[PDB]
This record gives C-alpha cells, structure tokens and sequence, in this order.
C-alpha cells in the first residue's frame, strides 16, 4: 500500500483541495482577450494532445500545461499569431516538471513548424514562469482521478481509462469547464465512465472522502454527459483518435448512456 | 519577487551545486544573512534547467521549521538567483567536528525528531525529496535542523507512477531503487534518514558501498539477504538474481551497538525491507525514543 501513501492521502488530498482554488483560472477570461476566442484555445488545446501524443508524455503533463495556459491567460492579453508560443512554452515547463524524459527544446521549435524560433521559446519560458511566480505544481484533474480509482470494488481498467478520456475532453472547452474545479471534472468523470461501464454510481466512499454528492456534482455531470454525446461531431477529434488506442483500451469507442437517471 | 542585487552584499563561497555556486551574502537594509544559489542561464541551451524548475516551485509551498525557506527568486534575463536563509553548516561537516567526543544522544534525538517532523512536511505536501543526506541538512546555532537540496525533489501522484530510476546518492539509495523497482514511494526518504540516524550515533555511513552490487551486498550482510517471508515479492524484482548470496540476518545491537532498546526498535523500522512495513515518518514521531526529546543547541 506503500505506492499509495496510506499515511498521507488524506492529508495530500485535502492539501490538492486547497491548491486547486489558488492554481484557479479566471472564469471569464476569453471576454477580456480581444483577439483570441474559445474555438482558439479548443484548436490549441487539441494539438497539445496531439504533441503529447507524438511525443509519449504522461497525461499529466498535458493537464499540467492547459493549466498554465489558461492561468497565464487570465493576466496576460496574447495576440493569435502567440497563442501557440505561449502553448509551446507551457508544453516545454509542463514536460520538465513532470517528465523522466522530457523532449530537447529544439524538439518544441520543430513542433511549431518553424512559426517561432528557440529564443522565442525560451523567452517565452521565463515569461510564463514570471507570470505564475513558478507556482507549477498545480492540482489537476488526473491527481483527483487517480485517487478515487482507489475507490474501485474491484478496479476496472475501462472505468479508469474512460474516466481520463472525458477529464481530457473537458480541458478543451472552456466554456463551461473553467468554471469547475478539477476536483469536482474528476467526481463527475469518475461517476459518468463507471454508470457508463458498469451502471454503478459515485460511491459512499468518495462522498466521505471528497464531501461531494451526486447532487453537488449534478450542473458538471450534465455538461459532461452533453460533451460526451457530441464528443464525434466536435471539430476537435484527437482525444478521441488517442483514446482508440489500445493502451487507453479503446475506450472512445464505447456508447455514451443516453440518459443518466441522475 | 520583492528583491534585487544591489541591496546584497557577498560575504563568502559556502558551497558548490547542481547550478555553480553558492554564497552567503548579506541584505544591507534589513542585516539578514542570507544563501544565495546562482542559476546561470546564459550558460543554458535548455533554458531553466528542471531542476531549478522542481527546486523553486516545490520550495514556495514547503514552509516549515525544518524545511530550509526559500525567501526569494531574483529574476534577470541572463540569470537566476534563488535567495535562501542561511544555515552555518551541514550535519555531515558537524558530524567531522565531532570526530572523538561524539555527538550526544539529546542533540541526535533532537536532530532525528526534527529531521521526521520536515520528511512528514513533504510527504504530506506530495514531494519526494530523494537526496536526504547529511550534506544536505543544515543546522543552525539554535540546535534546529532542516532539509535543504531539494535539486532532486519531485512531486508525487497517489498512487506513484514511475519516476527516475537511480535517484538517492549511492550510501543512502533504498534496496527497491537498488533492485530497479517499477515503483518507489516515501518509503526511499525513510530509508535514507534510517542510514542518517545510524551515520550520526557511529560517525562513519551504514552501507558505505563503491557499487550497486556492492551497495546491496553491504545492506545483506547487514540486514539479512531478503527472501519473499521477509519482502513479499523481492525475488520477482527486476534486478533481483537467485544467485545472490543469501546473509543471515544479524542481531541489531550488532549494527549499532551503543543504541538503547528504543533506538534500536526505530532504526529497524525504519531499515525494514519491505517498503509497505518500512516506518512512516509521521508515525516515527510517536516512537517511544522520543519521550524525552528536547531541542539543545549544538555543543561546538
Ligand atoms: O487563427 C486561428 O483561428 C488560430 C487558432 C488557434 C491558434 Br493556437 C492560433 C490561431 O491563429
Ligand atoms: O492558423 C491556424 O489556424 C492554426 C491552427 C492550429 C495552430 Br496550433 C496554430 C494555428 O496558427
Ligand atoms: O518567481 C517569483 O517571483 C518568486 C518569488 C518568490 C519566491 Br519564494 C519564489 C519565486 O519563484
Ligand atoms: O552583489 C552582487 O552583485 C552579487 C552577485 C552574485 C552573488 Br551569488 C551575490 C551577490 O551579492
Ligand atoms: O540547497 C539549499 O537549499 C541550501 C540552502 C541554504 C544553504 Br546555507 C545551503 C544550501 O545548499
Ligand atoms: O552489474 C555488476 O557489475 C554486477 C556484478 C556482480 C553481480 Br552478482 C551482479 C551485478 O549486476
């Protein structure tokens, strides 16, 4: 159990809940951006997914870099034309924080297709890192997911892999989903791939763990459900070609539920 | 942050890291001594390297008594100077200076407590620190001391994922790092602080080995080579070999001999194989060699 801290999280936990408020985006940002939009941050976001595909980062590492993004632009107005250099360099601290491997720095100029250079990249890299004041370990929606799969009776691979594919599909949208907590993406993706999976619900356990009910999880369950209904005819279709792999075991390929009787 | 290099003044060189060196300066306003780490990124290909990435992110939300405090990030365009309170000396130079005295039980008892009170920080704060030696804690003239380095800290998900292989300096390094483990958890830093405690009642390291093998050879013919009644598992671990000499386990009050009951009862806790039943730092807290514990500054 070790690999598990049982000492400690709990306490981690509780301390992830405190983190996830600080590391909080602006709800409303996109409005105060003039020149960039939702649909931007959509495309920008689904070819992160794509990057860390390429290049076999951790999940992890994605959330890690949205949620430098989308912090970052809560302060700082960005033109389209840097979209994507803000995007690279949040992709390149995201990969050195949390990767063994991360790629070379000339890796993330290729990537961009010569649109900027490295010293744009690395400029930019201090630049993020100024505006966060290096606050990188951020909460995300993977900390809380992997937690409450430890609330599985027994664990089903299908439940887990699901559950991060609808986690990765909200990341893409930020309307509605800046306006929850990753805590709170996580209950409801949780809950929707195990009704999903096995027809169960959120369990007793998590309720005691988290605080939350299907009552509380209720507004961001119903924006879940709708995004995984509509998952194949969003413009943005590399989460879903990811999680056709067999290493996600397939699971884009699985029915949503028509109705959650929730 | 709210910093700048001209109202620092540099005293001396203190040491040498992971990014050049570092000096202790003097903040001419306030009077207050400081560490200052230097990152040259003129010297950077990459960029900020990841180790300052993990080292300063990771630092700004440990603020504890026994954690070393990181005051400051000066940011210039060429450089990075990482602003830290200052500590006189690390354990392992106290340690030298003890050579023939000894240091004495109260002030180890001190040391150890303290040590477990910033190790519990981290872990309930999801970091690993992963190079917890005695060159790496500093002490103070208080009799405080705290975990500094955390060049090579990282921090974890529950449950762990695979992390680097081969983190831990050599004498300090965990047996499931050393048998190349898929998985390591806060179980490695308990294990570094067991060979620490045993390193500062002898004066000289537990495991001093010159290899991997060599490491884990000098752990077996301490502990006992471990079969899978000991360490469920042990003989499926990739680096595992049943060709492996198999030591019998020798009493503990041979490892340590001057160790009380007490004393002996927490160091094989904390030196136990099987990580699951390794001691976590929270519970060596209420261990009963601590009953009399008090905080004496130290003797030199
Ligand atoms: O022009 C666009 O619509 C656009 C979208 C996403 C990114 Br990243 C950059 C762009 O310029
Ligand atoms: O111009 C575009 O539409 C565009 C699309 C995706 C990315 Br990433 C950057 C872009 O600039
Ligand atoms: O980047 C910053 O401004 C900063 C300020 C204070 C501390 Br402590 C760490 C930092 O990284
Ligand atoms: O005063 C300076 O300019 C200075 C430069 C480098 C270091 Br490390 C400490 C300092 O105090
Ligand atoms: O590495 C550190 O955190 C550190 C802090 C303070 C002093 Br003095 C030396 C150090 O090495
Ligand atoms: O790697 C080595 O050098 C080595 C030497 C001896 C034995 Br037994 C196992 C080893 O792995």
């Amino acid at each position: 159990g070790v690999n598990e801290v049982p000492d400690y999280h709990e306490d981690i936990h509780t301390y992830l809940r405190e983190m996830e408020v600080k590391c909080k985006p602006k709800v409303g940002y996109m409005k105060k951006q003039p020149d960039i939009t939702n649909s931007m941050r959509a495309i920008l976001v689904d070819w992160l997914v794509e990057v860390g595909e390429e290049y076999k980062l951790q999940n992890e590492t994605l959330h890690l870099a949205v949620n430098y993004i989308d912090r970052f632009l809560s302060s700082m107005s960005v033109l389209r034309g840097k979209l994507q250099l803000v995007g690279t360099a949040a992709m390149l601290l995201a990969s050195k924080f949390e990767e063994i491997y991360p790629p070379e720095v000339a890796e993330f100029v290729y990537i961009t297709d010569d649109t900027y250079t490295k010293k744009q990249v690395l400029r930019m890299e201090h630049l993020v890192l100024k505006v966060l004041a290096f606050d990188l370990a951020a909460p995300t929606i993977n900390q809380f997911l992997t937690q409450y799969f430890l609330h599985q009776q027994p664990a089903n691979c299908k439940v887990e892999s699901l559950a991060m594919f609808l986690g990765e599909l909200s990341l893409i949208d930020a309307d509605p989903y800046l306006k929850y907590l990753p805590s709170v993406i996580a209950a409801a993706a949780f809950h929707l791939a195990l009704y999903t999976v096995t027809g169960q619900s959120w369990p007793e356990s998590l309720v005691q763990k988290t605080g939350y009910t299907l009552e509380t999880l209720k507004p961001c369950l119903l924006d879940l459900h709708q995004t995984y209904l509509r998952a194949p005819q969003h413009a943005q279709q590399s989460i879903r070609e990811k999680y056709k792999n067999s290493k996600y075991h397939g699971v884009s390929l699985l029915n949503p539920p028509e109705t959650l009787n929730v | 942050g709210p910093g700048s290099m001209e109202n620092f003044q540099k005293v001396e060189k203190i040491g040498e890291g992971t990014y050049g060196v570092v000096y202790k300066a003097r903040n001419k306003l306030t009077g207050e001594v400081v560490a200052l780490k230097k990152i040259r990124l003129d010297t950077e290909t990459e960029g900020v390297p990841s180790t300052a990435i993990r080292e300063i992110s990771l630092l700004k939300e440990l603020n504890h008594p026994n954690i070393v405090k990181l005051l400051d990030v000066i940011h210039t365009e060429n450089k990075l100077y990482l602003v830290f309170e200052f500590l006189h000396q690390d354990l392992k130079k106290f340690m030298d200076a003890s050579a023939l005295t000894g240091i004495p039980l109260p002030l180890i008892k001190s040391y150890l407590f303290q040590l477990l009170q910033g190790l519990a920080f981290c872990h309930s704060h999801r970091v690993l620190h992963r190079d917890l030696k005695p060159q790496n804690l500093l002490i103070n003239t208080e009799g405080a001391i705290k975990l500094a380095d955390f060049g090579l800290a990282r921090a974890f998900g529950v449950p762990v994922r695979t992390y680097t292989h081969e983190v831990v300096t050599l004498w300090y390094r965990a047996p499931e790092i050393l048998l190349g483990c898929k998985y390591y958890s806060t179980a490695v830093d308990i294990w570094s602080l067991g060979c620490i405690f045993a390193e500062m009642v002898t004066r000289r390291a537990l495991f001093p080995g010159d290899s991997e093998i060599d490491q884990l050879f000098r752990i077996f013919r301490t502990l006992g080579t471990p079969d899978e009644v000991v360490w469920p598992g042990v003989t499926s671990m990739p680096d595992y070999k049943p060709s492996f000499p198999k030591w019998a386990r020798q009493d503990f009050s041979k490892v340590v001999p001057p160790l009380d009951e007490d004393g002996r009862s927490l160091l094989s806790q904390m030196l136990h194989y099987d990580p699951n039943k390794r001691i976590s730092a929270k519970a060596a807290l209420a261990h009963p060699f601590f009953q009399d514990v008090t905080k004496p500054v130290p003797h030199l």
